[PDB]
Order: structure tokens, then C-alpha cells, then sequence
């Protein structure tokens, strides 16, 4: 870094901070002050690139040029993650007493450097993000090559791996101490990324939609009770729909809404999407060089009461899934398709028969996006799979509920109570009926109240 | 107070950087690779710190400035001269050759003012001092004169011994200076050094993640011996045509049966990086063992001393 | 080549009609995946780069994997990825799809282990685009199916396939889009259901519409979305930087 | 460990026993005594986690005192399983005399660390189990990451395998010295299991189930007589079933129930599971670097009247097996699958044809687990393989018995006495009939009484 006299920086609260592409990067608190800017232009003789910064941060950088940090770094007992954060912090405070003899509580930065989508594409490129409501937006955070490289190693290391020119790409996961995960892709140097090192982070912050979404008019309360029932006696279900229609949300809703506290559930996804407020649950994610089938195949092997497959896309796993259904597990999954030849076609084309899928698949929901100019509507367009037929067209399907878009209503279309009878005894069937008519927005609380 | 690093260890690391940088890898990725391939911690540890400064955007010369006890002012200035002129690749090659000559010259005084300078004064006059001191035990030795002669005649008769001392000097200087028609049959071919360098360079670029063919195209431009360069161009041409790496090597005498057989395993195992790293370490240690540069010293050391003493006695 | 990348200003060069380019502009905004097929040097890479470059990609994360650089884009949210020593194309795509690309560009599919990742990316619902060396439909499909993607996965999840050409009439050098809307698969079939929107007649050097209807390109999540497509259909400066600059707006 | 004065521990019969997750684990005999608890809270200044223990066990621990263990660990002659437990224990006692010079008999923990369903899902998650009467219940046993990892290696090793980040999942079996078995699924790190390392154990407990298990309603006495017959004239049979439906148990039951004293039987297993109360028997176990086929191939070579293959998993052995069936041995084995395309698919995919298997395979039982909330039921869902068809669909199968789950009953479904006729003659066929209707729980005694 270089300015004119240190006094001038302090008086005008501006600080040069680099020189790139023949221009002097100048951090400036008052970029509307043409007198100060023209003074810097004349005194340096350099073309400027102005960057706005908070006044006190500029002043701080002027005086520092990160010292108290340059020493607290040489304290191995700090970076050590084996130590609980509660104590580690204490050391940093007491060690900081060295300079002025207090305890500072909560050094924001000293902590910030020791203890839903983030896109970090290259050197001196402003980070972009995906906001829960605003979506793709630009950000006031940029890192030049040195800072990029440092972030990049930081994230790499906290995820447990060692990125280098020898191993320039890295696809790991950060475990936030709050048990929360995040998927991190990352690249060092420019060997695979000419635009420099770079990282992306898909945060698992979801807040999964609940059955509270009969608010959103998607599924009627009656149907949700029927599914609640259905999922308790282990009727297997697939959620089908075009893209952007609701499949995963709806699925996650149905599992989340049930009390799954007394059953071992058991999920295989290509990446995390499923949030469940339940204890007996094993979540399995595809890793390098594993097929979906490896994880399902070895998982069905233990004893899951319920199996959730994020979405069937290699049908060698599909096959394991419908096999799991014919044992009598409760299997659930998602499939990209828009109606019945869509799925069945789609399911049959890696070698499961409709006797095995349709015979052991119980219910198939079909999800949609309807909009009417600017309403964005996701509805369950419609399906009870009765079975197979000997000498046939096969897939015997009884459509319980259709959705009329003209009135935005869910109609019952020839379903009778005698259909959903499929129960092992009279008491079981009675329980289903009660849940039929007898059977708070957050998932944690909703699960909490279906639990009861 | 901090010390530098060994002559061996500067050597290995300057060679392997020159090699990676001349390959067109990014400087930070070059730095990462040599750190990650290092056997001593102090090297892997520094090179992570030099790389940490380079990723903040500093020059390599300014990043090495964090270790002035290891990379002296003359080294950094060579780097910085390369960075200022757009020749970082060719100044690192120069520095690698420099570090190699420095380590070889070190082993080779010491074997059997730094240490080399102090030991080389000290060996060059040890004997001739012995000599002057036996010839100063009194008067009327073998070959002397009585002290009453005129000085000029006394000094001229002893000229024998003044001569046997100078010859003793010239000899120990020669040992310290040396010691650190079928026309094609007469050309210098690949040596042990040149195979060790090749193997280290390839072990280095493979461990970093470069493919075999990218590593060979870089290496075929950075090989010093012309006959080996011709060999390696033929190996790369064979591999690029779809022949198996161990089979291109097996055509050339410089690769032993064990080298080829070991490489031939590495092909089927996806472990060539490391097969090459272990081959290279084996060779580098065979090189530094290769011992006649110290026995022949001592032959001329005491042999000349004894020739002086015999000379005047007679 | 000579490059600095050709733009949509190349309805100058008579290659693609403005109408079709609007249809593609649309198409690329709602994330219809497309492959540019063509014999050697018909313009595949140029045309591809043209279509991505012409769009405003400032609000979407795009994301490219090439064996070497060829793609220039005047856009900020973009990750450019290049094969290095000992990496397969699949390593980079596989690990990249992993982050959140709205758009994925594969320079050209040549190891179909990457092809497979690509069409997988199409079925999760990314906007994927790439190039393929071939001259018609058995050329590609054959070419695509021979490292193990099925036409249900490619043709079912591939939306549009342009076919590029070099036409010569003595000394004119002409690069034209000879022609393709992939509707889907058929159960019990011959498979690849293809509706040819535009053909190119070389005798008159003209692009004809061949049985395409407005009811075909309907594929919209709705009314307002579909309306936006129509406006871009008829409603929707040579340099790439400036052109991107003005599609951005 | 640390308390306040030793006297206070003895007076109040409480003992701290660890410190984890900022809390002091306190073993306490009288956890209703708020005076003692509040005394410990005030005197230690630490937050407590209370664990109830028997008074005398607490007292014993106070006087005895993870340290005595830290030294007894460095005693290779202890962990060694090659040494009989009877002696090993002795060393631990005598070695413990080091501290205080007695023999302690029965150190509970020192032994606990040297010598029907357990679900261990992740880090800091309370274990769940399936109780014989209570079913799915939560448990007071939790392990944080370090303890999880340690369990995980422990169980892995005792089962004979080496779980690591390179081989993160593991589907082995523990052999309890009481000959008893248990299926163990296990995962290290978080690469497959984001929720941390994890393990599941479906307990067998054996000494092998007998035909006394028409108690458990699994197979009807009539069918067991038909199988008794069948096994006497050397009809070959495979037990198919999804994971843990009872395949191995049922198999072992059928062999064990027969008098095999007059026939040379002859078994090849990857590990011991089969117990037989019979004299003419050769038990064969896969060793390092041997395929199942090596042992079967060389074994069929001698003269077995009956061949038992634990479970067909390399079908190069499968092939030898069905070859053994076609020479006319009585072969029996197990296969992981849930119905007929499951097996046949599974059998045909390493190159045996259904003419060879189905033509030479006689009977195929299908086993299940049926659950009705908390009953745990294992039933034979159903199969007589008649043969092949020339120009066909092949596998000609006549289903003798199905199981209706709605009434928990075994129905005969179109089987006739003319089917099972397959006898070399009249007297042979008559013997089968008598055993049909004419033909004490322990295996030794049951074998003892089928022998007669």
C-alpha cells in the first residue's frame, strides 16, 4: 500500500489498497468529495479506481498499515478445533489483555477469523448469492487473488481436505458445529479455473414446507389425512411431476408431517435436500464413485421401516427400491414425469416391470405448477395403484382425487371408502377411518405435534 | 537466530520449482506441489508459508523474503530479476543448476570462508607446514646447510625442499579443483544425475496431477543432456501414438529392468506418481553416495607429504 | 477462426435468421438444453458461443468445462473450467454440476462418460449446452448412445439440436444452420421424437418453417411465462461486449 | 475421576466418573436427594449429568479408584482372542494386583472393555432398540464422536474386518463365543453417513432355532413334514428372503431337524453360522484368498450325500452348486431376494441357466418379516420348482403353500398329492405319505428325536 502523507490519508479518510491493471485502488469514505479525489489524482499521477468503505474501517486500516492478529496467530491452542469453542475464545480474550490489560469481550474480527447459495467465481469478482426471497443478487464482497487463495484454503481445511495445484478441485462438506451441513465446491490456482481460484457453497438452510401448506391450497386437508394414514401402514408412494412442480417439497412435507419418532427411517440422496425432525434416521449421501444403488442396496440391508430415495435417476437403484417395496418396507421417492405413460415408461426403461413397481407401489401423487398471469400455484393434480392384471394393459390405477384448475378445487372422482380398506384387521381399518376424518407452521413444531 | 537449510535440500526444492514453473503450472500450484512432495517438515512448512504470501499476490522474490536465513539476498535478487524481466522460468533453471553445483561442491570438499574454504586452506597447507617444522628441528638434518653460509646460497640449496612443498600444494589444489571411428560412441550419453533429475521432475509433475503426456512434453524441453532429450522425445512420441509407457522406456538402455518393471506396475495401478517418487529418491541417494573423489585425495595427500620427506633425506 | 467471438450480429452473415435467434433467446432463458451438431467446421462452437454471448447472463450462474479455452462470455457470474493433466472431462463436469450452475456449457462432448453427466444435469433441470461432431440425426444419436446414455435420457431431456453446415458456391464460404425440436421418447418405438421447426433451402439460401406451429413451443409453466416467450418471439452493434451489453438491458 | 473429599463420596454414595460436553458425569445412588445434589453443584461449580447406579457398585468404584485401564491396555496378552477367556481374565486380575495388592474378582468395567435390534444412528444420538415386547424404544446410551468412532472400530474388528475412510461401510457378522451370531452394518466417518459414524446390529441370538418353531407360527407342522420328507430323498432347496426374514435360521432348522446321522453332510460357509447335531459332517470355512468355489469344487469331490452352502454370493460357486444338484446330490443354500424374478435374475447373472438351477432345484422357500406395530413375525411367505419348458418363459413353478398375513394363516393353493409324488416307487412314495401325516425344543434333543 501507498498514499501521500499519512496525515493526508487520515484527514481525508482514504487509503490506497492496491495497484492493478494500471489503476490505483483507493478505499474512500467520502467518494462525493471531488476536491479530495482530484487532490489524490494530481498528487499520485495515477488513474484511480474508487472503492467505498466505512470511515472507521478505513481509519483502522491506515493505522494498522491485523497486528494484534499477527501475534495471536502464533497461538496453536487457538486454531485447534479439538478444543471446545467456549474455552478457546477465553484464551483469545486473555491473550489480548497483553496490549492494554483488559478483557475485550466479543472481538468481532478476532473471532471472525479464528472461529442459501454463495457463488465466489474469480479474482476481484464480487460474490453473488441466492437470497431466500431475492434470488440472484450481487454482493459488496470481493477478494483479490491473495484473499481468494486464503479463503480457499480456509474452507478447504474446515471441510477436511487439502486443495493444491496437485489436487485443484475439491468437493467436500462443511460441518457447522450446529450439526448443519453445506456442500462446498472449490478450486485452487487457475489450472482448472482460468479466472482464478473460486468456491461455491450450497447451504442446507431449507426450512422445509409443512402440511401447513393447505395454506397454499396445494393439498386439501382431507387428502393429507389420507396420506398420513397411508404412510403409517407403510403404503409406498412416488411423487411425480414436471420440473419445478413440487415433487421434493411435497415428499419432504409428507415425511416431515408424520410422527416418525418410533420407526427407523433411512434416506439415500444424490445431495441433501431432505430435512426431518426425527431421531431414528440415517441420512446417506452419494459420494465419489458410488452409484445410488450402492447406498440403497446397502441400507435396505439394515432394518429401515421407511426408505426415502431423493429421486430415482439410475434405475438400477429404482430396481432395488421396488424390491424393498416387495419385501414390505415403506419406500418413497420422486420421479421426473408429467402423467402415467411418462412415469411407467420412465420406470420400465431400466428393467423393472410394472408388476413389480405398480404391484408394489401403492400411491403416486402428481404435482403441477399452475399460474394465472402472476399467481404461482403448485398443486397436486391427482392416484391409487391397485395392481397388475393377468393378460392386460397392466397398471391398474384408481384415481382418488383430481384437481380442477378452472375453479381451483380438488374433486373426489369415484373413490369410495371400500377402496382404501386395505387393512389387516377391523381395528386397523377403524384407526384409518379415525385418521381419515379425525386426523402452527414450522416443521420442528409440526412434527412435534404429529408426534403427539 | 535461525539457520538455513542443507545444500541437498535447497537443491531438491529449487530443481523441482524450476521444473514445475517451466511446465506452465501457476506459481502457487507449483509451490503447493513441492511442499506436498517434501520429506523433511521444515521444507513443507516453509513452502506453505511462501505459497501463502504468493496467494496474497506478492512476487515469489518477496514471498521468499520471509525466509532470508534460507534464501539469501543473491537468491532473491535472481528471482526478482527473473520476475521483473518476464524470465522467472529461466532464472529458476539457473538457480536449480546453481543449487546443484553448490551441493555437489560441498559433499566433495568435505568427503574423506565457509567450511569448504576453511577445510581447503587447512588441507592445502598441513603437510607443507609439517615439513617446514621437521626441517626447523635444529641444524645439520638430511640435505640442509649450516647456518653460517651466506643466506642466498643456503636458500638456493634448500630449493629442493621449497620445491617439494610447492608440488605438495599444487597436488592438494588439483584434488580440490578437479574433484569439486564410431562417432556416436564418443558422445556423452545420459548419466546417473540426468536419470535422477528426469525421475524427480516426472515424479513431481505426476504427484501434482499433470498427466504423463503433459509431464513428458515439459520434461523434453527441460532435459540438459542432448542424447537424453532425443531419447525422451522418442519416448513421448511412442506414448502419444498409444504405446505403453514401460514399452517406450524398455527400448532405451538407461532405464534398468527394475525401473521398467516398476513403471509397468505403476501403469496398471494408477500409482505412477509415487512409483516415480520412490524411484527418484532411490536414484538421488545412489547419486550422492557416488566415493572415489575422496580416496584419490588421500592418495595424493599423504603420498606427496611422504615424497617431500623422502626427498631431502636422500 | 478468426475470433473474438461472433455475435448475433451474424444475421449479417445470413447464418441464422433473426426470428430463429429470438426463438433461441427465449429457449435459453427458460433453460431449454441444446446441442450444436455439425460436420467439421460448420460453425458449431461459434454458433454456441454466439447463443450464450447474445443472452443477458448477468443474473444467472454459468459454468463451463472445456478441453481448451474457446468460449468468450461478457458475463460476471461465470466459472470457466479447463481440463488439466490427468483429468477427464467428467471430473470437471461431475464436480461443477455439484455447485449451483443455472447454465452448464460443455465445449464439446467427446468422452461420453462426461456426456452422461451432462444429460444427467439436464434431467435435474439445469440448462445444459454443448457441441457434437456429426452431420444428421443418426450421426448424433448413434454418436451419443455409444458410451451408454439412452435416447430417453438425452432425447428426453435434450430440448433443441441445431445442425450447422458449410455451403460453398464456388468461392462463397457460407455457414448455415441447416436445421430441430426434440419432443421426447416414445413407449414402444423408434424413440427420438423430433419436430423440425426450421429447414434451410440452399437453392434459394432461405430458412423455411416446416410444419412448426405456435402450439409446439408452448412448453411454458404458464400464461404469463408463455406470453413472455411470445413477446420475445416477435418483440425480442456488432461487438460481443456491446451486444451482451444490450441484451443485458 | 474427581469428587470433593473421599469422605463425602462415601457418605453420600456418589462418585464423579467423567467430564464431557461441559458437564460432570456423577454416578449417584440416591438421585432424589436434592440436598446432596445441590451440595455437589455448589462445591464443584460444575453442571452435573446424573447417572443412577447401585449403591454397592458406587462404593466399590470409590474404593477402587480409566487409569488402571490406561495401563492394563498395554498388555497384548489380554486383547488376544486366541487365548481362552477363562485364562485371559486371570491375567487381568493378577495384573490389577499391582495397585493395591489383592485380586479383584469381576471388575465389571475392566471386563466390559476387554471381554433384538440395536440402532446406533449418529453422533450424540441416543441409541434405539427393538425390545421383544416393547418394540422401538429410546435408550439412555449416547456416544459423542470419539466414543462412536471407538465402538465402531471395536465392532468392526471383532467381526473380522477393517473399516476406514477407504472402506467406510461394512456388512459383517459377529460370532459370540456362545456360537451365537449377529448381523452388523457399520459406517466410519461421515463420508457415507453425514450424521457421523453409525452401526446397527440385528441380534440372532442362537444356538440354532428348531422345528419347535411351529411355536413361533413360522412354518406349519404339515409343511415341515413335507420338507422332512423332501430332505430325506434329496430334493435340493434354496431359502430366499429379503434381509433378515429368517433364511439362515430356517435352513439350519431344516437340516438340524432331520436325522442326518446316516448320511455324509458337508458344508461350505464364508463364516460359521450352521450348528448341526450330527456326526458324519464336514464343516468348511472360507480362508484368506479362497473363493467359495474352491471349497465347494473340492468337496463335491468327496462323497457328500448333502451339501450345504451358507449363502450363494459368488455365482462361480453357485454354478458348482447346481452342478452338484445335477449329479444328484442333496444341495441346500440361501439367497438374498424377495420373489421369483429377484432370485432367478440373481441366479442367472453369473451364468447358470434356469434349466440347470430350476431344472435341478426342487424347492424354494420364501421367508419374510411381518410387523403389526410391535409383533416381530418371520414367516415362510411361500414353492415347488417343476422344471424347464422347451420354448418358454422357463422356470415352471407350482406354489404349494402361500401365507395370508391378514389372518396369519398358511393356505394350500392348488397343490395336490399327485404333485409331490416324485418317487422312485410305491414303497418310497408310501414312506413319503406316512411322513406326510405321520411324521422338546433344544436342537440337540430335537435332532436326537428325529434321529429315532
Amino acid at each position: 500500500i501507498k498514499l501521500v502523507p499519512k496525515e493526508v490519508a487520515e484527514k481525508h479518510l482514504v487509503v490506497p489498497v492496491n495497484r492493478a491493471g494500471p489503476s490505483l485502488i483507493v478505499a474512500m469514505c467520502d467518494p462525493s468529495n471531488i476536491f479530495a479525489v482530484d487532490d489524490l489524482k494530481f498528487l499520485t499521477g495515477y488513474n484511480i479506481e474508487t472503492v467505498v468503505a466505512s470511515e472507521v474501517s478505513i481509519r483502522e486500516a491506515i493505522e494498522r498499515y491485523k497486528g494484534p492478529s499477527l501475534e495471536d496467530i502464533v497461538g496453536d491452542v487457538g486454531d485447534d478445533i479439538e478444543v471446545t469453542k467456549e474455552e478457546t475464545e477465553n484464551i483469545d480474550e486473555m491473550a489480548k489483555a497483553a496490549d492494554d490489560a483488559p478483557v475485550v469481550k466479543l472481538v468481532n474480527l478476532i473471532l471472525m477469523d479464528a472461529i442459501s447459495d454463495i457463488h465466489v467465481e474469480p479474482y476481484e469478482k464480487d460474490f453473488r448469492v441466492r437470497f431466500r426471497i431475492d434470488g440472484v443478487m450481487y454482493e459488496v464482497m470481493r477478494p483479490p487473488m491473495k484473499l481468494r487463495n486464503a479463503i480457499t484454503s480456509r474452507l478447504k481445511i474446515m471441510a477436511s481436505l487439502d486443495i493444491s495445484e496437485r489436487r485443484l478441485p475439491q468437493d467436500g462438506r462443511i460441518k457447522i458445529k450446529m450439526g448443519g451441513g453445506k456442500e462446498m465446491d472449490f478450486r485452487v490456482s487457475v489450472c482448472p479455473t482460468l479466472f482464478g481460484e473460486k468456491v461455491v457453497m450450497r447451504l442446507l438452510d431449507k426450512s422445509n414446507l409443512q402440511l401447513d401448506m393447505t395454506k397454499l391450497g396445494f393439498d386439501a386437508q382431507p387428502l393429507a389425512w389420507f396420506k398420513e394414514a397411508i404412510d403409517r401402514p407403510y403404503g409406498m408412494v412416488l411423487v411425480t411431476g414436471p420440473t419445478g412442480s413440487g415433487k421434493t417439497t411435497t415428499l419432504y412435507s409428507a415425511l416431515s408431517s408424520l410422527n416418525g419418532l418410533d420407526t427407523n427411517i433411512c434416506t439415500a440422496e444424490d445431495p441433501v435436500e431432505f430435512n426431518f425432525a426425527g431421531i431414528n434416521q440415517v441420512q446417506m449421501h452419494d459420494d465419489i464413485g458410488l452409484n445410488f444403488a450402492a447406498a440403497l442396496r446397502s441400507f435396505l440391508r439394515q432394518d429401515p421401516d421407511i426408505i426415502m430415495i431423493g429421486e430415482i435417476r439410475d434405475f438400477e437403484t429404482a430396481e432395488i427400491g421396488v424390491k424393498a417395496a416387495l419385501t414390505g418396507h415403506l419406500v418413497l421417492s420422486t420421479l421426473h414425469t408429467n402423467d402415467a405413460p411418462g412415469t411407467v415408461s420412465r420406470l420400465l426403461n431400466m428393467g423393472i416391470e410394472p408388476f413389480l413397481v405398480t404391484a408394489s407401489l401403492n400411491l403416486i401423487l402428481a404435482q403441477r405448477l399452475a399460474r394465472r398471469l402472476c399467481p404461482a400455484c403448485k398443486k397436486p393434480a391427482e392416484c391409487r395403484d391397485c395392481n397388475d392384471r393377468g393378460y392386460r394393459g397392466r397398471v391398474a390405477i384408481y384415481e382418488v382425487m383430481p384437481f380442477w384448475d378452472g375453479l381451483k378445487e380438488l374433486v373426489i372422482n369415484g373413490a369410495s371408502a371400500a377402496e382404501l380398506k386395505q387393512e389387516a384387521i377391523r381395528l386397523g381399518m377403524s384407526s384409518l377411518r379415525m385418521s381419515g376424518l379425525r386426523k402452527a407452521t414450522t416443521l420442528e413444531e409440526v412434527v412435534g405435534n404429529t408426534a403427539p | 537466530g535461525f539457520g538455513g537449510v542443507e545444500g541437498k535440500d535447497i537443491l531438491v526444492f529449487t530443481r523441482q520449482f524450476a521444473t514445475m514453473i517451466d511446465a506452465g503450472l501457476p506459481l502457487v500450484q507449483c509451490l503447493d506441489i513441492l511442499a506436498s512432495q517434501m520429506d523433511n517438515p521444515s521444507f513443507k512448512k516453509v513452502l506453505f508459508a511462501i505459497k501463502s504470501k504468493v496467494e496474497q499476490g506478492s512476487t515469489f522474490a518477496d514471498a521468499l523474503k520471509e525466509h532470508p536465513k534460507v534464501f539469501d539476498e543473491l537468491y532473491v535478487q535472481l528471482c526478482a530479476a527473473g520476475e521483473v524481466g518476464g524470465i522467472l522460468d529461466a532464472i529458476l533453471n539457473r538457480l536449480a543448476a546453481y543449487r546443484e553445483k553448490n551441493e555437489k561442491l560441498k559433499s566433495k570438499v568435505k568427503s574423506a570462508l565457509v567450511a569448504i574454504g576453511v577445510t581447503a586452506v587447512l588441507l592445502l597447507k598441513v603437510t607443507p607446514v609439517f615439513e617446514k617444522m621437521f626441517a626447523d628441528f635444529g641444524s645439520e638434518l638430511p640435505g640442509p646447510t649450516q647456518m653460517i653460509v651466506n643466506f642466498s646460497h643456503m636458500a638456493q640449496e634448500y630449493f629442493f625442499h621449497v620445491a617439494g612443498s610447492i608440488v605438495a600444494v599444487v597436488m592438494s589444489f588439483t584434488w580440490s579443483y578437479r574433484q569439486p571411428l564410431f562417432m556416436p560412441v564418443f558422445g556423452p550419453v545420459l548419466r546417473k544425475v540426468a536419470v535422477a533429475r528426469f525421475t524427480r521432475t516426472l515424479g513431481t509433475m505426476i504427484s501434482s496431477g499433470v498427466p504423463i503426456l503433459d509431464a513428458l512434453d515439459v520434461t523434453a524441453k527441460t532435459a540438459g543432456n542432448r542424447t537424453v532429450e532425443d531419447a525422451i522425445i522418442y519416448v513421448r512420441g511412442k506414448i502419444a501414438e498409444g504405446k505403453n509407457i514401460a514399452g517406450p522406456l524398455a527400448e532405451t538402455k538407461v532405464f534398468p529392468s527394475m525401473v521398467v518393471q516398476m513403471i509397468g506396475v505403476g501403469e496398471a495401478t494408477g500409482a505412477m506418481d509415487t512409483m516415480l517418487n520412490k524411484i527418484a529418491d532411490f536414484y538421488d541417494d545412489e547419486v550422492d553416495a557416488a566415493a572415489m573423489i575422496e580416496p584419490v585425495l588421500m592418495v595424493f595427500l599423504g603420498g606427496v607429504v611422504g615424497g617431500f620427506l623422502i626427498g631431502m633425506y636422500l
